[PDB]
């Protein structure tokens, strides 16, 4: 039926998405400060 | 790249996000699962994920896009197992931590004669005020 593997893959997928979003947001912020600094 | 069984297994995982069985993952489905797991994504983070993952442009993650999201994890499975095995070489007692005494034993094995003080200093450079190195720190250390 529902396996540990299935649950673990859902959790892994969610953790990956959280990380991608965190680092994209963080990259977007740093590119913006540098955009301003470049004028 | 992927076997019939690998596809099947990812489909089951995908199906758990897809609460209304529509064949795709909506922004509300994504946000709900992530929040229930304590990951607390902001709205901007969810909006960004939908944009990045659903390149189809429908604000609904399809199965093929879910697979592309998770494919790197498959490519990286051997490396993950190696990382854990390498960590185990240091971690002789198997408590999930590397101490200076365990580091010293590896050093001696490979013919590196360091004083105990130097071993302490070697470990301290990569430990975070801690007396020991955990798997997270071991991995972080190798991220340059
Ligand atoms: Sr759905
Ligand atoms: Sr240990």
């Amino acid at each position: 039926r529902l396996s540990f593997k299935t649950v673990a893959l859902l959790v892994l997928a969610c953790v990956r998405m959280k990380r991608i979003a965190f680092y994209r947001r963080s990259d977007d912020n740093r590119l913006r400060i540098l955009r301003d600094r470049i004028e | 790249n992927l076997t019939e069984e690998q596809i099947a297994e990812f489909k089951e995982a995908f199906a758990l996000f897809d609460k209304d069985n529509s064949g795709s993952i909506s922004a509300s489905e994504l946000a709900t699962v992530m929040r229930s797991l304590g990951l607390s994504p902001s709205e901007a983070e969810v909006a960004d994920l939908m944009n990045e993952i659903d390149v189809d442009g429908n604000h609904a993650i399809e199965f093929s896009e879910f697979l592309a999201l998770m494919s790197r994890q498959l490519k990286c499975n051997d490396s993950e197992q190696e990382l854990l095995e390498a960590f185990k070489v240091f971690d002789k007692n198997g408590d999930g931590l590397i101490s200076a005494a365990e580091l010293k034993h590896v050093l001696t094995s490979i013919g590196e004669k360091l004083t105990d003080a130097e071993v302490d200093e070697m470990l301290r450079e990569v430990s975070d005020g801690s007396g020991e190195i955990n798997i997270k720190q071991f991995a972080a250390l190798l991220s340059k």
